[PDB]
RNA sequence: UCUUUUAUCGAGAGGU
Protein backbone atom coordinates (compact mmCIF):
# COMPACT_ATOMS: atom_id res chain seq x y z
CA UNK A 1 0.00 0.00 0.00
CA UNK A 2 0.84 3.70 -0.58
CA UNK A 3 2.00 4.21 3.03
CA UNK A 4 4.70 2.72 2.23
CA UNK A 5 5.36 4.22 -1.11
CA UNK A 6 4.94 8.00 -0.23
CA UNK A 7 4.43 10.55 -3.01
CA UNK A 8 6.36 14.24 -2.23
CA UNK A 9 5.30 17.68 -2.99
CA UNK A 10 7.74 19.91 -4.47
CA UNK A 11 7.55 23.35 -5.20
CA UNK A 12 3.82 22.42 -3.92
CA UNK A 13 2.67 22.31 -7.67
CA UNK A 14 4.90 19.66 -8.38
CA UNK A 15 5.49 16.16 -7.10
CA UNK A 16 7.33 13.01 -8.15
CA UNK A 17 7.06 9.64 -7.57
CA UNK A 18 8.71 7.58 -5.16
CA UNK A 19 11.10 4.72 -6.61
CA UNK A 20 8.59 1.62 -6.20
CA UNK A 21 5.99 3.34 -8.22
CA UNK A 22 7.73 3.93 -11.21
CA UNK A 23 9.62 0.28 -11.07
CA UNK A 24 6.52 -1.40 -10.49
CA UNK A 25 4.82 0.63 -13.77
CA UNK A 26 7.92 -0.51 -15.72
CA UNK A 27 7.44 -4.17 -14.59
CA UNK A 28 3.72 -3.60 -15.33
CA UNK A 29 4.77 -2.20 -19.15
CA UNK A 30 7.35 -4.97 -19.65
CA UNK A 31 4.23 -7.38 -18.42
CA UNK A 32 1.52 -6.25 -21.58
CA UNK A 33 4.95 -6.19 -23.81
CA UNK A 34 5.33 -9.91 -22.78
CA UNK A 35 1.35 -10.52 -23.38
CA UNK A 36 1.36 -9.73 -27.04
CA UNK A 37 4.57 -11.02 -28.75
CA UNK A 38 3.70 -14.93 -27.85
CA UNK A 39 -0.36 -14.31 -28.55
CA UNK A 40 0.85 -13.70 -32.47
CA UNK A 41 3.69 -13.04 -34.35
CA UNK A 42 6.50 -14.61 -33.12
CA UNK A 43 10.31 -14.34 -34.40
CA UNK A 44 11.41 -16.25 -31.37
CA UNK A 45 14.23 -14.64 -30.45
CA UNK A 46 11.48 -11.99 -29.67
CA UNK A 47 10.13 -13.55 -27.47
CA UNK A 48 12.95 -15.01 -24.63
CA UNK B 1 46.45 38.81 48.82
CA UNK B 2 49.84 36.25 50.06
CA UNK B 3 50.03 35.80 46.76
CA UNK B 4 51.55 38.36 44.01
CA UNK B 5 49.87 37.76 40.58
CA UNK B 6 51.42 37.90 36.98
CA UNK B 7 49.66 40.63 35.35
CA UNK B 8 48.98 42.40 31.72
CA UNK B 9 47.41 43.25 28.67
CA UNK B 10 47.12 40.46 25.45
CA UNK B 11 45.85 40.09 22.44
CA UNK B 12 42.23 38.30 22.85
CA UNK B 13 40.21 37.28 20.01
CA UNK B 14 36.45 36.14 19.68
CA UNK B 15 35.46 33.57 17.74
CA UNK B 16 31.80 32.24 15.94
CA UNK B 17 30.69 29.92 18.30
CA UNK B 18 27.56 31.34 20.91
CA UNK B 19 25.38 29.53 23.23
CA UNK B 20 22.17 31.91 21.95
CA UNK B 21 22.54 29.62 17.88
CA UNK B 22 22.95 26.08 19.68
CA UNK B 23 20.22 25.59 22.72
CA UNK B 24 17.35 23.96 21.83
CA UNK B 25 14.61 21.85 23.32
CA UNK B 26 11.03 20.32 22.41
CA UNK B 27 7.69 19.12 23.35
CA UNK B 28 5.60 18.14 20.94
CA UNK B 29 6.43 19.61 17.36
CA UNK B 30 6.08 18.46 14.03
CA UNK B 31 6.70 14.46 12.25
CA UNK B 32 7.88 13.23 8.90
CA UNK B 33 5.26 11.17 7.15
CA UNK B 34 7.36 8.05 6.15
CA UNK B 35 7.58 6.77 9.64
CA UNK B 36 5.99 9.31 11.64
CA UNK B 37 8.71 10.04 13.88
CA UNK B 38 10.83 13.18 15.19
CA UNK B 39 12.43 15.23 12.35
CA UNK B 40 16.31 15.81 11.57
CA UNK B 41 16.95 19.54 12.68
CA UNK B 42 17.29 22.80 14.79
CA UNK B 43 15.35 25.25 12.85
CA UNK B 44 12.32 22.96 12.59
CA UNK B 45 11.78 22.26 16.32
CA UNK B 46 13.48 19.13 16.05
CA UNK B 47 14.20 15.63 18.26
CA UNK B 48 17.80 14.59 20.02
CA UNK B 49 18.89 11.17 18.53
C1' U C 1 -12.56 25.57 21.01
C1' C C 2 -9.55 24.03 18.91
C1' U C 3 -6.08 23.77 15.65
C1' U C 4 -1.91 25.64 11.77
C1' U C 5 2.43 24.30 7.05
C1' U C 6 9.05 23.41 7.23
C1' A C 7 10.12 18.98 0.33
C1' U C 8 14.07 15.66 -2.01
C1' C C 9 18.65 13.78 -3.32
C1' G C 10 23.59 14.85 -3.28
C1' A C 11 28.01 17.53 -2.33
C1' G C 12 31.14 20.28 0.65
C1' A C 13 32.88 23.55 5.02
C1' G C 14 32.89 22.82 10.33
C1' G C 15 32.45 21.73 16.32
C1' U C 16 33.68 18.03 20.57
Amino acid sequence: PPQVRPSIAMDETTQGQDDLTHKLSDILKANINVQKLEMDGSPQHIIN
Amino acid sequence: LMAQVFFGPTYYQRLRHMVDDKIHARARGPVQVLTRQPVEGRSRDGGLR
